[PDB]
């Protein structure tokens, strides 16, 4: 059973370097073409490069202009990807892939590399109060946090229907912002209590904001 | 580099349909073309290699055709598990490059968005910033134009949007547009509005509120 | 290192069929294309078709769509080309050639090739004719004599001079195909004081027909 | 069906920078043609040189490089070595098949030029008894290995009945070749002068007989 496990992902300062590893099992990397592929948040796939088993050649996308170095240690049955002078556009999920006939037959789970000079910060949670049809919408603005992720629940979890927790967006400040809304009947405004439970583990932030008109 | 253009960027289909996705290389790639499937948060999966070969273990409803610069991926009987994103990979020249992708999503009847606007909360204004949130709830198709209007003035560069993935129950979409301003700038105008244009509505729907009052 | 060992020479009549093999070793078999090339006369190359060893997908040159049949066998990492309905037009050397499709799209490693000879000719010994000069007198202290080994089949024929005594100044040329049979020539250059005072004799042998001929070269 | 043409032969010296070209009859050679260059050394030994227009095959010396110059593909040898003497074939891809060029024999001068020693032989009386006649023209000791042979009968060119061997190298590295003029015993009796013309480096060497 072929398996590829990558590690080395994590937070890196712009200008810094990343060292990812890909532990193989169920085959010997020594006898296969190994590649590195990546995917930035919400974007398409990109080829980084490969390492040829026949003579040790390493070929990369010129785009990377000598910043990428792919290597391998047969004694550890591990392949490596090193990249220097990291920039924001290098923020991505990096995959390690095995090649058979130039198509990728096996992939690792993927390691996320985040390139940013931002500091850990818990979010501010602001209410999106009802306007005051038989349906009203209300919610929470989970603003200015870093890094991802942040979890949102309503009424400790006893409210799931009609809830939309939107994908986070990266603001020009390097911090994230996100909104969670829910549609409820207009009549319940007052009778029923709506609380959004926000949690951001990296900053130990736990906020419970009651939302009302 | 060789430019791979996939068409269309997204396609609406129903279970049972015959679906076709094309990839066009800028120059002849000698059939050195692979096709991949990718689902949210997961690594890609090979479907077709060498332009026309069905990879091992891949459902036979997937087939590749073409040569030269024109290639097509055909899914003969669209299954629920087939809704995902598809990419072509070109290896006729180093560096290998992927198409932009084609997301195959579920077709359903036209559903007009229920629109809601939220003013900045008093607690946020106190911190010096102002976020105005416009919500487009449960709509179909995806295409929606959300324009911000401050005292009849069209906004640009100060808003960000986020869309959910198709709902598992009703197959609709939800979107949020956040207009972000400093308290200073926010206080320079009174009327705040978001105008939504979508196929499901006769003419543009406009939601607004007079600042403060 | 990578190697592509092809099977040995072939000699058959028109209408027959032949299946050449190419044993590819020293690398991953399913990761490079294998092409088949035809070399006519010793120069001029022609591409027959390609095969992707991972699943036997093929692309044939339309000029050979009905003559060649490309095939591969993964358990022994060998490629094959079967030529059918052979005519004399199919006599040529066939090569198997590896082609990368990852970054240097080169036809890098080639097999040593397989010679195919298609003829309706029967084993026939050569007629040996003397090549003696008569432009006049001695225009130099050297004189060149030879022997025309004409109309034999199949190749080859050997040739010596004075049973091997004259080894220096000997040239044995390549064979040409004259109406289904082969012809070749050999020459020897000796001092003018040596001939015809001293005898010069060409020893031709045609192993296929177990024939030997000695031709004494005398003045015209 | 498309024709790919290469220079017949080219001669250079060690240290020189030489350029072999490859032309397509359909139009300009393009990257879609995947220009490929193959080296054929003596004893029928083929080795890839360039693939994909300008990619040096792994193992190949940095002095070899390929490209597109004008509307033709090209192989440049920067500092031609003696080891580089060989026949270079070009191949272009036209969507679904390859077409080879006629090849270019490249000579890397390792010795002084040498004119061909020509010897023309009349038909033997033995062969005339078969009512056939063969004139044998031996051509040896020529360098570089490229010549053109022509025959004449009583002052006029012969256009049929001739056959010449492709040059092969002798032990001293120069070249040898042979040509045949096939006549019936009748034609041999009706004419009186026969000439074997061998042209090397533009100069014609001739042998005649009666």
């Amino acid at each position: 059973e072929v398996q590829l496990v990558e590690s080395g992902g994590g937070l890196v300062q712009p200008g810094g370097s990343l060292r990812l590893s890909c532990a193989a099992s169920g085959f010997n990397i020594k006898e296969y073409y190994m590649h590195w592929v990546r995917q930035a948040p919400g974007k398409g796939l990109e080829w980084v490069g490969l390492i040829d088993p026949e003579q040790g050649n390493t070929i990369y996308d010129p785009k990377f202009q000598d910043r990428a170095t792919i290597s391998a240690d047969n004694s550890k049955n591990t392949a490596y990807l090193q990249m220097n002078s990291l920039r924001a556009e290098d923020t991505a999920v990096y995959y390690c892939a095995r090649d058979t006939a130039a198509y990728f037959d096996y992939w690792g789970q993927g390691t996320l590399v985040t390139v940013s000079s931002a500091s850990t910060k818990g979010p501010s949670v602001f209410p999106l109060a009802p306007s005051s049809g038989g349906t009203a919408a209300l919610g929470c603005l989970v603003k200015d946090y870093f890094p991802e992720p942040v979890t949102v629940s309503w009424n400790s979890g006893a409210l799931t229907s009609g809830v939309h927790t939107f994908p986070a967006v990266l603001q020009s400040s390097g911090l994230y912002s996100l909104s969670s809304v829910v549609t409820v009947p207009s009549s319940s405004l007052g009778t029923q209590t709506y609380i959004c439970n926000v949690n951001h583990k990296p900053s130990n932030t736990k906020v419970d904001k009651k939302v009302e008109p | 580099d060789i430019q791979m253009t996939q068409s269309p960027s997204s396609l609406s289909a129903s279970v049972g349909d015959r679906v076709t996705i094309t990839c066009r290389a800028s120059r002849d790639i000698k059939s050195y073309l692979n096709w991949y499937q990718q689902k949210p948060g997961k690594a890609p999966k090979v479907l077709i290699y060498y332009a026309t070969s069905l990879a091992e273990g891949v459902p036979s409803r997937f087939s590749g055709s073409g040569s030269g610069t024109d290639y097509t991926l055909t899914i003969s009987s669209l299954q629920p598990e087939d809704f995902a994103t598809y990419y072509c990979l070109q290896h006729g020249e180093s560096p290998w490059t992927f198409g932009q992708g084609t997301k195959v999503e579920i077709k359903r009847t036209v559903a007009a968005p229920s629109v809601f606007i939220f003013p900045p909360s008093d607690e946020q204004l106190k911190s010096g910033t102002a976020s105005v949130v416009c919500l487009l709830n449960n709509f179909y198709p995806r295409e929606a134009k959300v324009q911000w209007k401050v005292d009849n003035a069209l906004q640009s560069g100060n808003s960000q949007e986020s869309v959910t993935e198709q709902d598992s129950k009703d197959s609709t979409y939800s979107l949020s547009s956040t207009l972000t301003l400093s308290k200073a700038d926010y206080e320079k105008h009174k009327v705040y509005a978001c105008e939504v244009t979508h196929q499901g509505l006769s003419s543009p729907v406009t939601k607004s509120f007079n600042r403060g009052e | 290192e990578v190697q592509l060992q092809q099977s040995g020479p072939e000699l058959v009549k028109p209408g027959a069929s032949v299946k050449i093999s190419c044993k590819a070793s020293g690398y991953s078999f399913t990761g490079h294309l294998l092409n088949w090339v035809k070399q006519s006369h010793g120069k001029n190359l022609e591409w027959i078709g390609l095969v992707h060893p991972h699943n036997g997908a093929i692309t044939y040159n339309q000029k050979f769509k009905d003559k060649a049949t490309l095939t591969v066998d993964r358990s022994s990492t060998t490629a094959y080309i079967e030529l059918v309905r052979l005519t004399s037009n199919d006599s040529a050397v066939y090569y198997c050639a590896r082609e990368d499709f990852r970054y240097h799209y080169s036809m890098d490693y080639w097999g040593q090739g397989t010679s195919v000879t298609v003829s309706s000719a029967k084993t026939t010994p050569p007629s040996v004719y003397p090549l003696a000069p008569v432009c006049g007198d001695t225009t130099g202290s050297s004189v060149t004599l030879g022997c025309l080994v004409k109309g034999y089949f199949p190749e080859p024929v050997t040739l010596t001079w004075n049973s091997g005594s004259l080894s220096s100044g000997v040239h044995t040329f390549p064979a040409v195909l004259q109406s289904d049979l082969y012809t070749l020539s050999s020459s020897v250059t000796v001092t003018s004081s040596t001939w015809p005072s001293q005898s010069v004799t060409c020893n031709v042998a045609h192993p296929a027909s177990s024939t030997k001929v000695d031709k004494k070269i005398v003045p015209k | 069906q498309a024709v790919v043409t290469q220079e017949s032969a080219l001669t250079s010296s060690p240290g020189e920078t030489v350029t072999l070209t490859c032309r397509s009859s359909t139009g300009a050679v393009t990257t879609s043609n995947y220009a490929n260059w193959v080296q054929e050394k003596p004893d029928h030994l083929f080795t890839g040189v360039i693939g994909g227009t300008n990619n040096r095959a792994p193992g190949v010396p940095a002095r070899f490089s390929g490209s597109l110059i004008g509307d033709k593909a090209a192989l440049t040898i920067t500092g031609a070595q003696t080891e580089d003497e060989a026949i270079y074939f070009c191949a272009l891809w036209y969507s679904n098949h390859w077409v080879f060029g006629g090849g270019t024999k490249l000579t890397v001068l390792g010795q002084p030029k040498s004119s061909p020693s020509v010897n023309l032989f009349p038909p033997s009386s033995e062969e005339l008894k078969t009512k056939k006649a063969t004139l044998v023209c031996t051509i040896t000791e020529f360098y570089p290995g490229a010549v053109r042979v022509d025959w004449k009968a009583d002052g006029t060119p012969v256009t049929q009945g001739d056959e010449t061997t492709q040059p092969s190298k002798q032990s001293n590295n120069k070249y040898m070749a042979s040509s045949y003029l096939t006549l019936t015993a009748e034609a041999w009796e009706s004419h009186s002068s026969y000439s074997c013309h061998v042209t090397h480096e533009g100069q014609s060497v001739e042998k005649s007989l009666s």
